[PDB]
């Protein structure tokens, strides 16, 4: 339910995930 | 064995072939 | 005499041994389907279409057999893990068997057309000299064509008459072979879109038997026909040896980056769902769900499919292979034969860390263990001295979730050390290399075979394409200049 | 001589009876050509929405799409 | 793989029989 | 409906028939 | 058929016709069932017929059913003209008790797959107890081969070369299961019977019955794999 | 029975016909070359 | 199995009839010899 | 055309074209080989 | 591996060798 | 058993190389 959560943590082990990659201009 | 009787057989099939088409060509091609 | 590589040109201008050695290559295909289909199914494994799926196996045209309908085998197993007591004429043996006879009836076929090619059908009736009419005969096959695939769209895919076609869920769980309804929108064009295939073909087909039957009607203009030599075969030769390159380009294309038409069920993953992070981020979204409905992390983690786990690991990375490395990912990595479940990291401080998940061009990547917020704090260093994040100087440990390791934890060093290096590949699983002598290294996965000697094969026939349009255009000048 | 006469090969006969006959002029190599670059057209859409350079409302242009 | 192979010169033996006795040289009469 | 891209991409449409016509214009000003 | 009509041809018209397998059909009588004068009675001219053979067996989905086969062999699969004891009681229990017969046929089915699966169809020494509508219980399975039965390479049990002899470096310690021992240790199988149609005029019983019984072990080999047959069984009492 | 068979073995069939229709095509298939034969007499 | 037996039925009676009408088509005349 | 096929053609290949033949093939093997033994 | 590559580098020697061999004999018988 | 293959594939090419050379087809001026 935490998509903040869930990005930061897909980001350490793959920093190319298209989660990552998206909507990352608000951040 | 599995193999080795596998590349016996081609090799007994592909060169008395191969002599034989060589042969076989020549003649025909002299007619 | 003729050069060695003009020896085929005997039959430019021979419509029936053209025929013939048509024939004769139609056969020669046929055989080879139906001999590498009775090959894959002899040395296929269907015990375990989870851990050990086609894919993983080496199957090149078992996929597609599959994609269209066909998975069942007379081996009493279903493609899709369950019995099959009425497999039918149309299984996998019974496909390859129906290729095997068309290969022999086309061969007879070519024998018969090699010996009658003197048909009075190739003469032209006004001067009797041996000619083809290439718009009526370009013509008809449209026209063929465009029957053809209208009734494969209309008929097979939809499931109106035929099997219809494999589709799945977008992570590969629950495929089979579906009726598919057209898309007659713009989603039609959406290429992961199950329904743009038949509606693709129903509409290319309508408008390949309107224009058949407009090329069957109007014959070619003065201008066009010298321009384009439409009485020229070489010319037609190279107009097609350019459609097929474009087509192959177009279908290797469609096979790297994947489609509704190349399942992963059937292909394998892409790279760029390892790249991107589609099965890590489906696996921990259903993670972080479940999570917040309040189940703790030894289960949540067992709820994860080993499918799902399977599919997020770079071992099933089509681009982690090489030229050389032959055959099966089960003889490169073993075969899989279960997951051990999910590795969480913390050090002595207790905060969470995260490998480091290896890039698709990296052959050997460093171990580093990062946390949350972006900073390295553990790694497996190469100089173990003055170092500052050793896994011994940080004190790492490892749990694992969900797998054959679930609610182990594990402190010493030695084993943190090769789970951390198991986790840089993604999900880890065991594997019995023992049974096929897997050497420790990376294979390539059907799709990415596919790639590659299509890819080869379109800049080949792009060079063909070339060398036959030089030949149409510059024929009169093909032995030599005017001198004059 | 003639070549051999067979059923077949006189009912397919006059498929194969009108080579090099042609229209004077340009004939429809207008409509051809525009027919060609609606084509290319199309081809350009269909590439520009599998490139993710064109984006459309129902178009997700990924595995989702398989939802 | 065996089978394959049994098969293989089994059919090919017929495919020599087959030209040997559609394709052989015509006798001639002279 | 029209999406800024769909938008984009039919201007861009026109934009190559305009080039097209320019060179066109281009050849026969000799 | 019923058994008076059975008994009115000949021989030679019921030769090669498959009426030789039937069980006979209780085409009189009532389905009342405990309207059965209750007492000892002396089982007699049962018979077994069966109408399907169905096979435990495992997909590698991880699913268990019993699958459909394949009757490779003819029709030679019934059991008739066995004998033995069974005992009413007025509230209705029922004690079933086979004495001897052909009570044994050896079959054979094909899997979906192509695999044989041979079996012994028997329902010798049945201990059956419970009510007049359902009576289940136990019956013994014999090995499918005899002590004495020789493989392709003549080992067995009571019998033969205990070893490989082709191969004179080659029989120890691997091929224990195959030429070490031979087994022929017997098994047990279940069954439940269930009288369905009654005449008390003749005393003749019918019903259903459905067994689940061992295959063949291949002499202490190949694990043996559960027989599910269901189908018809007859009988006269006293 | 668990399966169904034709059981036509023995039991002295007259050419084996178990079914009318046996007879019937067969008598109908000879006649049918009869008939061309007959009414393809007397051209040689 | 029955349709199976017709149709080989119909396929040996076709090929024994054209036998047995083919000899009865003047067999014996059809030899090159002089008399 | 006629009875016999008018398009009989005679495929030749002279000594030096054999010695290419051979050394590309053989130099292929050499090269090649490496790979294939792995 | 050991023994298939073996036998793919023997194929590939001798099949064109043949094909060659062929030609070439029939050339020199021709000329 | 590799290291065979590979001196016979050298050896096998100087072969060639040798046969090239010594008996080439001769360069006839007419
Ligand atoms: C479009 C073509 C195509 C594609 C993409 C595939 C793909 C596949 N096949 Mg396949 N196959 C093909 C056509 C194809 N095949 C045909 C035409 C045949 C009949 C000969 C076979 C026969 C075949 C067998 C019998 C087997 C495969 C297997 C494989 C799989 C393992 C990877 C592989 O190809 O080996 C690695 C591929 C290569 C190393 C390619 C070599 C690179 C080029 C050709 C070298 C350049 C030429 C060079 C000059 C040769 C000189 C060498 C010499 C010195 C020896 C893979 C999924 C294997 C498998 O897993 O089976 C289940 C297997 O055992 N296939
Ligand atoms: C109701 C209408 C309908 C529907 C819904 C579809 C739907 C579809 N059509 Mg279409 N089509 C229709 C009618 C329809 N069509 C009709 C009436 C025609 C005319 C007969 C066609 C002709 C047609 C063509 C010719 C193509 C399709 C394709 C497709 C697919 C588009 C998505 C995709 O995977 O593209 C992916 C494909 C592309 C984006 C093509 C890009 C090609 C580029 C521009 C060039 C590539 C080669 C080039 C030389 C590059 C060389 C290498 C480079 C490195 C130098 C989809 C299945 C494509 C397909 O089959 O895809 C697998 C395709 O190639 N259709
Ligand atoms: C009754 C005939 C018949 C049938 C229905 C089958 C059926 C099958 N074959 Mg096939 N095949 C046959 C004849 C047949 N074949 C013959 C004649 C040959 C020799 C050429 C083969 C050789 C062959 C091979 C090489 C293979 C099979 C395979 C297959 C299987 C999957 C087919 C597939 O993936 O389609 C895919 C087909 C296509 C994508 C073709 C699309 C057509 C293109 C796009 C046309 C483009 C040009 C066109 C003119 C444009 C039209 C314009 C438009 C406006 C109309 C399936 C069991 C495959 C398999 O798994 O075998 C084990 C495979 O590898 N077959
Ligand atoms: C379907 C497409 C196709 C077809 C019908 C032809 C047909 C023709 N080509 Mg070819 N060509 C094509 C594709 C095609 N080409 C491509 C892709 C290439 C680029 C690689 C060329 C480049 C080319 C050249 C440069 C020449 C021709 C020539 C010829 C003519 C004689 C060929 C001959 O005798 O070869 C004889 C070949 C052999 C005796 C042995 C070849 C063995 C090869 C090297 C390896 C084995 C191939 C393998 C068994 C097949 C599997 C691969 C397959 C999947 C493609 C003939 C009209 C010649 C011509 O125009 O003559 C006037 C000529 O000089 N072609
Ligand atoms: C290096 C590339 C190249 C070369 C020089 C040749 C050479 C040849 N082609 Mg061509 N061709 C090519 C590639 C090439 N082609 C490719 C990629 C295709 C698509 C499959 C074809 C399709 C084709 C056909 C089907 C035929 C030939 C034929 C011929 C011959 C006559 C000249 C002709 O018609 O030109 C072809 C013209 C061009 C290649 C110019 C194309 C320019 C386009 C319109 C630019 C469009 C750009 C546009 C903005 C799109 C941008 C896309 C971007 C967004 C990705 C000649 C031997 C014809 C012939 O008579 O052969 C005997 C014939 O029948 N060609
Ligand atoms: C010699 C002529 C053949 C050359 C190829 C040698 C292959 C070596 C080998 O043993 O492989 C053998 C390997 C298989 O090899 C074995 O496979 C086993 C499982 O079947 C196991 O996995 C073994 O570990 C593995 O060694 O694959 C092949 O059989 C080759 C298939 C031929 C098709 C290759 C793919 C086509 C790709 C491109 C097509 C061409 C494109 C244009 C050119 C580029
Ligand atoms: C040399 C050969 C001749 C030498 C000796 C011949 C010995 C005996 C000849 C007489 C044998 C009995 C005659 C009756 C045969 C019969 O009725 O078959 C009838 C049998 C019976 O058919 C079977 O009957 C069974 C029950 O008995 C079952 O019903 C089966 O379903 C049914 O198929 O069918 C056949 O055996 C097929 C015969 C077809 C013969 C075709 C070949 C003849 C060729 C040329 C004849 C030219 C004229
Ligand atoms: C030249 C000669 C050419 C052709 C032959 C000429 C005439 C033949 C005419 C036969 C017409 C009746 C045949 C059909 C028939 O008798 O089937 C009828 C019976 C088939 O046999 C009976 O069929 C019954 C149903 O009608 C039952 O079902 C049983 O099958 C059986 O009792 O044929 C025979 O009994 C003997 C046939 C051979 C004599
Ligand atoms: C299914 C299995 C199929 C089996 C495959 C059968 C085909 C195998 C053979 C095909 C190719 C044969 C080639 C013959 C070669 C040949 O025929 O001789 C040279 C050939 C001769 O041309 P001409 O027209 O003058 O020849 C006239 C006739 O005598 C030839 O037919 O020229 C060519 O164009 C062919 C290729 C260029 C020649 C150069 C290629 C060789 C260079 C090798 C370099 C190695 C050194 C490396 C050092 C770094
Ligand atoms: C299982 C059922 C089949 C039973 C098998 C036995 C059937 C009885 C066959 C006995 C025939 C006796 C030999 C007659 C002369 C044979 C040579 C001949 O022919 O010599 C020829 C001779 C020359 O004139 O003819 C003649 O002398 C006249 C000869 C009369 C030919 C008899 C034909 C009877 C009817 C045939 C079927 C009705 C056929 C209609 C079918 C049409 C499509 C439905
Ligand atoms: C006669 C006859 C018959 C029989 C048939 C048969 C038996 C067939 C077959 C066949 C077959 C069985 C075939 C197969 C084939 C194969 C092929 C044709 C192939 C191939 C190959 C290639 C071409 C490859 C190449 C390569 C290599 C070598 C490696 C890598 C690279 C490449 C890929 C290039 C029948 C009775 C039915 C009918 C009557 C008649």
């Amino acid at each position: 339910q935490r998509v903040r959560t869930v990005l930061d943590m897909d980001d350490p082990a793959k920093e190319e995930t298209v989660k990552e990659l998206r909507k990352d201009i608000n951040n | 064995v599995n193999i080795l009787g596998l590349t016996a057989t081609a090799l007994f099939i592909i060169i008395p072939t191969s002599f034989l088409l060589i042969l076989y060509v020549k003649t025909a091609a002299s007619e | 005499g003729l050069p060695w590589y003009r020896v085929h040109t005997v039959v430019i201008n021979d419509p029936g041994r053209l025929i013939s050695v048509h024939l004769m290559h139609t056969a020669l295909v046929a055989g080879w389907a139906g001999a590498m289909t009775l090959f894959e199914i002899a040395v296929f494994d269907p015990s375990d279409p989870v851990l050990n799926p086609m894919w993983r196996q080496g199957m090149f045209v078992l996929p597609f057999l599959t994609r269209l309908g066909v998975t069942q085998s007379w081996g009493g197993w279903t493609i899709s893990g369950e019995t099959s007591s009425n497999p039918g004429i149309w299984s996998y043996e019974g496909a390859a068997a129906s290729h095997i006879v068309l290969s022999g009836l086309l061969f007879l076929a070519s024998v018969w057309h090699w010996v009658y090619w003197d048909l009075e059908l190739f003469r032209d009736p006004r001067t009797g000299k041996t000619a083809l009419d290439l718009p009526k005969i370009f013509g008809i096959h449209l026209f063929l064509a465009g029957l053809l695939c209208f009734g494969f769209g209309a008929f097979h895919v939809t499931g109106v008459f035929g099997p219809g076609i494999w589709v799945s869920d977008p992570y590969g769980l629950t495929g089979s072979v579906q009726p598919v309804a057209p898309s007659w929108g713009a989603e039609g064009f959406d290429p992961y879109n199950p329904g743009g295939v038949p509606a693709h073909h129903i509409a290319a087909g309508i408008l390949g038997v309107l224009a058949g039957l407009f090329h069957l009607c109007v014959r070619p203009s003065i201008r066009l026909y010298f321009g384009l030599s439409m009485g020229s075969i070489e010319s037609v030769l190279s107009s097609s040896i350019a459609a097929v390159f474009w087509a192959a380009f177009v279908v290797a294309g469609t096979m790297w980056y994947g489609s509704a038409a190349t399942p992963i069920e059937l292909f394998g993953p892409t790279r760029y769902q390892w790249d991107q992070g589609f099965f890590q981020q489906e696996i921990q979204k259903r993670v972080a769900q479940s999570t917040s409905e309040g189940l703790s992390v030894s289960e949540a983690w067992a709820k994860i499919p080993e499918k799902l786990a399977f599919y997020d690991y770079i071992g099933n990375n089509p681009a982690k292979g090489g030229l050389f490395r032959t055959g099966a990912m089960n003889s490169g990595d073993g075969i899989a034969v279960g997951w051990l479940g999910h590795a969480s990291f913390k050090d002595q401080e207790g905060r969470e860390l995260f490998v480091r998940r290896m890039p698709t061009f990296f052959e050997t990547f460093p171990v580093v263990l990062i946390d949350k917020d972006g900073v390295v704090r553990a790694d497996v260093p190469f100089r173990k001295a003055e170092s500052k994040y050793s896994i011994e100087q940080v004190g790492v440990s490892v749990t694992f979730y969900g797998g054959e390791l679930n609610g182990l934890t594990f402190t010493d060093p030695s084993t943190v050390k090769k789970y951390a290096r198991k986790a840089q590949l993604g999900e880890i699983f065991e594997f019995d290399r023992s049974t096929l002598q897997s050497d420790g290294v990376f294979r390539s996965s059907p799709r990415g075979w596919f790639t590659f000697g299509h890819l080869s094969f379109a800049l080949l026939f792009f060079f063909g394409h070339i060398w036959h349009g030089s030949r149409t255009i510059f024929r009169d000048v093909f032995a030599g200049i005017d001198e004059d | 001589e003639p070549g051999i006469v067979t059923p077949l090969g006189t009912l397919l006969r006059p498929l194969n009876s009108e080579a090099g006959k042609v229209l004077p002029g340009w004939g429809t190599t207008v409509l051809m050509a525009v027919a060609i670059l609606l084509f290319a057209v199309f081809l350009l859409i269909i590439l520009e929405i599998y490139n993710s350079s064109l984006i459309l409302d129902g178009v997700t242009n990924s595995w989702e799409s398989l939802a | 793989m065996e089978a394959l192979v049994y098969t293989f010169l089994l059919i090919g033996t017929l495919g020599i029989i087959f030209f040997s006795i559609f394709f052989r040289e015509p006798p001639r009469i002279a | 409906s029209v999406t800024p891209s769909l938008k984009n991409f039919l201007l861009s449409l026109v934009a190559g028939a305009v080039v097209l016509a320019a060179i066109a214009g281009a050849v026969t000003a000799v | 058929l019923t058994y008076d009509e059975l008994q009115g041809l000949t021989y030679l018209q019921v030769k090669g016709t498959g009426i030789a397998n039937t069980c006979p059909v209780v085409e009189q009588g009532t389905s009342n069932v405990r309207e059965l004068k209750p007492g000892d009675y002396k089982l007699e001219k049962f018979c077994m017929e069966p109408t399907s053979f169905t096979v435990k067996e495992e997909d590698a989905k991880g699913r268990e059913e019993f699958v459909k086969t394949k009757l490779l062999t003819r029709l030679t699969y019934g059991l008739d003209g066995m004998n033995g004891s069974m005992k009413i009681n007025n509230d209705g229990s029922v004690e079933f008790r086979e004495d001897e017969g052909l009570d044994y046929a050896a079959t054979t089915v094909k899997l979906p797959g192509g695999e044989y699966v041979p079996f012994l169809f028997t329902i010798k020494e049945f201990d059956g107890k419970g009510t007049l509508d359902s009576f289940s219980g136990d019956f013994l399975v014999p090995s499918y081969r005899g002590s004495t039965f020789l493989d392709p390479k003549g080992r067995g049990g009571a019998t033969g070369y205990d070893n490989a002899i082709a191969l004179p470096a080659k029989a120890d310690a691997d091929e224990i299961q195959r030429l070490n021992n031979k087994s022929y240790t017997p098994g047990k199988g279940s069954a439940v019977f269930s009288v369905a149609k009654v005449d008390t005029e003749t005393g003749e019983i019918a019903g259903v019955f459905e067994s689940i019984q061992p295959s063949d072990t291949e002499m202490g080999a190949h694990p043996a794999k559960d027989i599910k047959i269901t189908g018809l069984w007859y009988g006269q009492l006293t | 029975l668990v399966d169904d068979r034709m059981n036509g073995d023995g039991t002295g069939l007259p050419f084996g016909v178990n079914d009318g229709i046996l007879g019937w095509v067969i008598a109908g298939t000879l006649g049918t070359i009869w008939a061309i034969y007959f009414v393809s007499q007397k051209d040689l | 199995m029955l349709t199976l037996k017709i149709f080989v039925y119909t396929v040996v009676t076709f090929f024994v009839g054209l036998f047995i009408f083919g000899f009865l088509s003047n067999d014996p005349s059809r030899n090159p010899g002089k008399g | 055309m006629a009875r016999p096929n008018p398009n009989k053609q005679v495929v030749e290949l002279n000594r030096s074209s054999l010695y290419w033949g051979l050394l590309l093939i053989f130099v292929l093997a050499v090269l090649f080989s490496s790979y294939i033994f792995n």
